[PDB]
C-alpha cells in the first residue's frame, strides 16, 4: 500500500511539486502537499493541541478544504458529546481563517 | 312606536355567555322570587356583583336582557350621566334612585361605569369626586337593611376600581365575562345573522375557525362590512344618487361567502394582545409513537381528578409538575396540549419570547398576573417553553460570573410554590438543554417527574408521516414505509418540511399547468400529489440533529439513569 | 363685491385623497339618503367617524366639502371655540347644539378639534373639562337613531382621545388621511395653479417629482414663494411701492421655472422624519442578472395572493418571510423593492441606523408600532436591513461574553409570532454576515428560507453595466464587454463608481472647454462621453469585496449544499 505523499503511478496536474506523480494522504491521492498549522484548544479546563493540515491548491474544486468540516471534525474527535460545544467550533473556525490568509501569492511551504 | 317595542332585547339575544349567564341568574332571580328559601337554609344572598371583561364583550348587554326577564323592578344609573351634573346636584340625584328602588318592590340598581365615577383615590386629584365615591359607598353600606334590593355593577378592568368599593358587602361577588371561543363566535355570528338574507354558498363555521382573536362587537362589524361589500359589489352600478331604489333590486339582495372573505381580510380584530385560554384541538391522533408517554402523563394529570378517594385514602400528594427534555422538536408541545384535550381542561401557554421580555424589561412582576389567569380558570394547564432561554442568553455554561439564577425564573418558583392543590393546575415546562437548567426548579414539589424524548423509531416515524399527510389528497402509489425506513435519523420537523416541500412543488406544478392551458382560449392535470413529487422533495432535504447531539442527550440519559441504581 | 361664492370647496378641489374621500361618501351619505337599503339588510349604519392625519393634510378641508355639498343640515362646531366659553355655558352651547340638529334631519354634525375638548383623562388636569368630556358622552349615548344624525371629528392624532371615546356606540369608524404620493403632490399643484400665470416652460412633473416630504400646505407656501419670487424679480424695479402700480406690468406677470426651482430651494418639509409608505419604482429591468431569484421570489411573495384556492387544496401554510446573505452591495434591496412593485404592495423599510437607535435608547416597544403600520397598508412587504448590525456591535465574533440574544431582536420574534395569517405581510430580511444571526429567527413559521446572492459574473456585470448607463448620453463606441471582461472580481457598487467618475471627469472636461472658450473669445466641445474619459476612470478602479472574503460565503454555501446528501433516494416500483 502506499504510506504518505508518495510517487505514486498517478499522475499529477498542475501540481506545483513538479515530480509529476500525484501524492497520497489520509486515505486520499492529492496533488500537492498540505501546510501545518498549531492549534490550541481549552474547552472544558481541558487544554489540548493539534495540527491541521490545509488544502488550498488543488485541480478538481470538491477536493479543497473546507473550514466548517476541518473544525467539526477537530472539535468531535477531542471532545465528543461536549454540550454546548459550538462556541468551540465558530473559535476555532475564526482563528484558522484569520491564520489561512494569503495577503502574498507566495506562501506555500507544504510540509515533507 | 312599533318596531321599537317588539324588538326589544332578551335571554335569547346572548350568545357564547351559558355559564356566566347561568350563575347571574341564580345570584339574582333566586334572592328575589323566593326570599323565604334563603332563609330556611339561612345563607345571606348577595348585595353587589361586579362584571369583568374587555370591551365590547355585552357588559351592558346582558343589563338590559335582565330588565325584561326578572319583572320587579329596574333602575338604570349611568357613570357619565351622573358626573356630567353639576357639583351638588350629582350627589342629590343617587340618592333619590337608592330610595326610589328602596319604596317600590325587590328592585335591581345597575350601575353601567362604574370606573367614571368610582376611579382609584390617589390616582385621582379633586374635591366633588371624592365626594361621590363616599356618597356611593355610605348608601351602598346603608342599604344593608335587606329591603331585596341587588345593585350591579359593570367596568372594563377590576384593577382601576377604588379598593374600598371591593370589600365584603360591597360589590364582593364577580362575575368574568371573557373572551368568546369557537363555538361561542359561532353562536354569536347565528344571532347577528338572524335579520339579514344570506346565499346557501356561506357556511358560519369556516367564519367561526378563521376569526382568531375577536369579541361580539367585532363579529358585529364584520357582519356589517360583509353587508356592506355586498352593497357595493353588485347593486352600486343601479342606484346612483338623488332616485328611489326600486324593490326589485330591494328584495333581490343577498350576501355571498367571497363577501365575508373579503369583510374578514380588512379587519383588525380588538382581543388580539391577550393570553387566550380555550381547550386545546390536538387529540392523541395527531402523536406517532410515545406510547409511553401517553400513559404516564395521564396517570398524573387525569387520576388526582378522577379519583380524589383513592388519593385521600393512600395520602400520596399528586404531582404538581413535569420537565420534557430531549433535541429540538419532537413533540413535546404536542403532548401539552393534548393531555390538556384529553381531559378538557383550559390551556395557557408561554414561549420563550414573554420570558426574554420579562427578563429585559424588568417586569417580572407580570408573572404574578399569569398564575392568576390561570387560577380562576381551574382546572388548567400551564406550558413554559424554552426555560434554559434566559441561562442561553446570558452567556451559557461558564459564560460569565454568574450562577444559574435570574430574576424571572425566581418569580415562577415563588409562585408556584404558593398554588393551593384543591385547584388543579398542572405545570409543564420544556427545554432542550438540560445542562444549563435551574437545579432549584428540578426540587420536589416543583417538577419532580423528567422525562426523556428521544427521537421517533420507524413505527413511529410511520405514525407520523400518515398523521401529517391526513389533510391533502395524496395518491394511493405512494409508499410511506420505505420513506421512514430511508430516513433513519430525522425529527419530528424535518418530515413536515418534506411534506411542505412536496405541496409547494404540486402546487407549482399546477399552477404552471393552468397557466400553459389558459393561452389556448384566445386562439385537473395534478388532482393530487404524485409520488415523484416526494422523489424531488426529498432532495432537499437535511438532517437537523447530528450523531454528536444524540452523544449528547444519550449521554446525560445515562448518567442519570446510572445515578438510579435500585433492584 | 361678495364674489366668494365663486371660491368654494368642491369635490375637485381635494387633491390626492381619492380612496378616503371614496370611504367618506360610503359611511356619511348613504346612510342618511337611502335609509332604507340598511334596513333591508338590516345592519346599522354607524354614529361617528374620526379623521387621522398629520398637521396641514386637508382635514378641515374635507369639512367644508362635505357642509357645502350635501344638502342635509350640516353644523359645526369648532373644538375651541367651545372651550373659551365661560364654564356652563359651553354645556348650554353643546346641549343646543345637539338639540337644534336632532330637530331636523339629516343633522351632520362636524367636531372640529375635539382634542383640545376631550383629551387623556388622566391628563385632564382640572375639574370643568372631566365633566364637559362627560356630557359628551351622555349627548353621544343619546342617538337612538334619533332623525338620522351622524357626528364627525378630526384629530391630529389618535393616542390623544379620551380611551372613552373609542367605543361602540362612539367614535369607532377612522380615515387615514396620510402623506401624499408623487401622483397626489402633482395633483395638488396643477390644482394651486389653476389661477396664476404660468410660463411656457414649467412643467409641474418634474417640481412634484423633485418635492419629498411636503404636504398640501406646503406645496400652497411653495405656490406662494413661487409667485412672491416672480414679483421681486423683474416688477420690483418697475414697481414703486406708491399710488398704484402700472396695468401694463401688473396683467404681464409669468412665473418661470427657475422661479419654482429658487421657492423649491427655500423649502421646509414638515414630514421629513415620517416613515415612507409607498409603492417602489423599482422594475425588474434595473437588475441585471439574478434571473433564478427572481423566480424564486415569485413564487414566494405572488403566488399565495393569488391563488388562495389551491393552497386551500392541498392544505399548505405559505411562507412568512426570507433571508438574504451575501457579499456587501449586490442587490439586497433592489430584489425587494422591485418585489414589492411587482405585486403592487407597499414597502416599508427599517434600515440599521433605525434598529441600532432602539437597542441604545432602550426603546423597543417602539417595535410593535411599525407591525402596526404594516397591518394597516396590507398588502405590504416589510424590509429589514442589517439584521446583524445589534450583533456586531456587541464585539461581533468575540462579544461581551452574552449569547445571541438581545433586545430588539427577540422583540420582532415577539411580534413576528402574533400577527393573523389573514392578512399578507410579508417580511424579509439582510445579512451580509450570516453566522452571527440568532438562530432563533431561522425557526420554521419564522424567516426560515435562506437565499445567497453572488457576486455577478461576466455577462451579469454586462447587463449592470447597460443598466447603469441609462442616464450618461454615452457615445456608441466603447465595448462595454471589454470593461466586462477585464473586471472580474467587481460588485456592483463598483461599477456604479466606475460609471460616476466617468460622468465626473467628462463633466469637468466641458466646464474647463467652455471657460477656456469664453475666456478666448472675450477678446458644445463634449456633449457626449467617449472612449479617453473611461480608461482614466478605469485607474481609480478598486475591489470593494477583497478575495480573501468570499472564502467565508462559499464555504459556508457548500456546507449548507452539503447539508442535502438524500438526492439519490429513488422508488423501487
Ligand atoms: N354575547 C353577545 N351576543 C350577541 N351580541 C353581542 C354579544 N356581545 C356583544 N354583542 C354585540 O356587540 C355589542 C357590544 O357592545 P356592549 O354590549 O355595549 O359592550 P361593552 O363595550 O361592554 N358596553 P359598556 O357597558 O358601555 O362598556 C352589543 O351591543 C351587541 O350588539
Ligand atoms: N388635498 C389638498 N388639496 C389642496 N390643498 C390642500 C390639500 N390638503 C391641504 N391643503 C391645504 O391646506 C389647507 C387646509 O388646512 P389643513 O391641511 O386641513 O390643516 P389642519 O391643521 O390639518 N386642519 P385643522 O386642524 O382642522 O385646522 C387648505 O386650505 C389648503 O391650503
Ligand atoms: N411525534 C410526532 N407526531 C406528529 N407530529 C410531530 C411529532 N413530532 C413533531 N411533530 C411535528 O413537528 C411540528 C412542531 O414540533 P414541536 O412539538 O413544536 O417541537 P418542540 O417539541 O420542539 O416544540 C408539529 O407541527 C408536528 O406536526
Ligand atoms: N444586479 C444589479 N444590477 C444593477 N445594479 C446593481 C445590482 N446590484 C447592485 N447594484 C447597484 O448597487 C446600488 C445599490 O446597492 P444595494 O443593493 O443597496 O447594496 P446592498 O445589497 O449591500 O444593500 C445601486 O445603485 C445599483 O446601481
Amino acid at each position: 500500500v502506499y504510506l504518505d505523499g508518495d510517487r505514486t503511478n498517478s499522475r499529477s496536474t498542475g501540481g506545483k511539486c513538479g515530480c509529476g506523480f500525484k501524492h497520497f494522504w489520509d486515505g486520499k491521492e492529492y496533488d500537492n502537499l498540505p501546510e501545518a498549522f498549531p492549534i490550541t484548544l481549552e474547552w472544558g479546563g481541558r487544554v489540548v493541541r493539534e495540527t491541521v493540515y490545509w488544502f488550498q491548491y488543488e485541480s478538481d474544486s470538491s477536493l479543497n478544504s473546507n473550514v466548517y468540516d476541518v473544525a467539526m471534525k477537530l472539535v468531535t474527535k477531542h471532545f465528543p458529546g461536549e454540550f454546548g460545544s459550538e462556541i468551540l467550533v465558530q473559535k476555532v473556525v475564526h482563528t484558522i481563517l484569520h491564520q489561512t490568509a494569503k495577503k502574498n501569492p507566495d506562501d506555500y511551504t507544504p510540509v515533507n | 312606536d312599533e318596531e321599537e317595542s317588539l324588538n326589544e332585547v332578551g335571554y335569547d339575544d346572548i350568545g357564547g355567555c351559558r355559564k356566566q349567564l347561568a350563575q347571574i341568574k341564580e345570584m339574582v332571580e333566586l334572592p328575589l322570587r323566593h326570599p323565604a328559601l334563603f332563609k330556611a337554609i339561612g345563607v345571606k344572598p348577595p348585595r353587589g356583583i361586579l362584571l369583568y371583561g374587555p370591551p365590547g364583550t355585552g357588559k351592558t348587554l346582558i343589563a338590559r336582557a335582565v330588565a325584561n326577564e326578572t319583572g320587579a323592578f329596574f333602575f338604570l344609573i349611568n357613570g357619565p350621566e351622573i358626573m356630567s351634573k353639576l357639583a351638588g346636584e350629582s350627589e342629590s340625584n343617587l340618592r333619590k334612585a337608592f330610595e326610589e328602588a328602596e319604596k317600590n318592590a325587590p328592585a335591581i340598581i345597575f350601575i353601567d361605569e362604574l370606573d367614571a365615577i368610582a376611579p382609584k383615590r390617589e390616582k385621582t386629584h379633586g374635591e366633588v369626586e371624592r365626594r361621590i365615591v363616599s356618597q356611593l359607598l355610605t348608601l351602598m353600606d346603608g342599604l344593608k337593611q335587606r329591603a331585596h334590593v341587588i345593585v350591579m355593577a359593570a367596568t372594563n378592568r377590576p384593577n382601576s376600581i377604588d379598593p374600598a368599593l371591593r370589600r365584603f358587602g360591597r360589590f364582593d361577588r364577580e362575575v368574568d365575562i371573557g373572551i368568546p371561543d369557537a363555538t361561542g363566535r359561532l353562536e354569536i355570528l347565528q344571532i347577528h345573522t338572524k335579520n339579514m338574507k344570506l346565499a346557501d354558498d356561506v357556511d358560519l363555521e369556516q367564519v367561526a375557525n378563521e376569526t382568531h382573536g375577536h369579541v361580539g362587537a367585532d363579529l358585529a362589524a364584520l357582519c356589517s362590512e360583509a353587508a356592506l361589500q355586498a352593497i357595493r359589489k353588485k347593486m352600486d352600478l343601479i342606484d346612483l344618487e338623488d332616485e328611489t331604489i326600486d324593490a326589485e333590486v330591494m328584495n333581490s339582495l343577498a350576501v355571498t361567502m367571497d363577501d365575508f372573505r373579503w369583510a374578514l381580510s380588512q379587519s383588525n380584530p380588538s382581543a388580539l394582545r391577550e393570553t387566550v385560554v380555550e381547550v386545546p384541538q390536538v387529540t392523541w391522533e395527531d402523536i406517532g409513537g410515545l406510547e409511553d408517554v401517553k400513559r404516564e402523563l395521564q396517570e398524573l394529570v387525569q387520576y388526582p381528578v378522577e379519583h380524589p378517594d383513592k388519593f385521600l385514602k393512600f395520602g400520596m400528594t399528586p404531582s404538581k409538575g413535569v420537565l420534557f427534555y430531549g433535541p429540538p422538536g419532537c413533540g413535546k408541545t404536542l403532548l401539552a396540549k393534548a393531555i390538556a384535550n384529553e381531559c378538557q381542561a383550559n390551556f395557557i401557554s408561554i414561549k420563550g419570547p414573554e420570558l426574554l421580555t420579562m427578563w429585559f424589561g424588568e417586569s417580572e412582576a407580570n408573572v404574578r398576573e399569569i398564575f392568576d389567569k390561570a387560577r380562576q380558570a381551574a382546572p388548567c394547564v400551564l406550558f413554559f417553553d424554552e426555560l434554559d432561554s434566559i441561562a442561553k442568553a446570558r452567556g451559557g455554561n461558564i459564560g460569565d460570573g454568574g450562577g444559574a439564577a435570574d430574576r424571572v425564573i425566581n418569580q415562577i418558583l415563588t409562585e408556584m410554590d404558593g398554588m393551593s392543590t384543591k385547584k388543579n393546575v398542572f405545570i409543564i415546562g420544556a427545554t432542550n438543554r438540560p445542562d444549563i437548567i435551574d437545579p432549584a426548579i428540578l426540587r420536589p414539589g416543583r417538577l419532580d417527574q423528567l422525562i426523556y424524548i428521544p427521537l421517533p423509531d420507524e413505527k413511529s416515524r410511520v405514525a407520523i408521516l400518515k398523521a401529517n399527510l391526513r389533510k391533502s389528497p395524496v395518491a394511493k402509489d405512494v409508499d410511506l414505509e420505505f420513506l421512514a425506513k430511508m430516513t433513519n435519523g430525522f425529527s419530528g420537523a424535518d418530515l413536515t418540511e418534506i411534506c411542505q416541500r412536496a405541496c409547494k412543488l404540486a402546487i407549482r406544478e399546477s399552477i404552471e399547468s393552468e397557466i400553459r392551458r389558459e393561452r389556448e382560449r384566445q386562439t385537473d392535470p395534478v388532482p393530487e400529489i404524485r409520488r415523484d413529487h416526494f422523489e424531488e422533495a426529498m432532495r432537499f432535504a437535511r438532517r437537523s440533529v447530528s450523531d454528536n447531539d444524540i452523544r449528547k442527550y444519550e449521554m446525560f440519559a445515562q448518567t442519570l439513569q446510572q445515578s438510579r441504581g435500585f433492584g
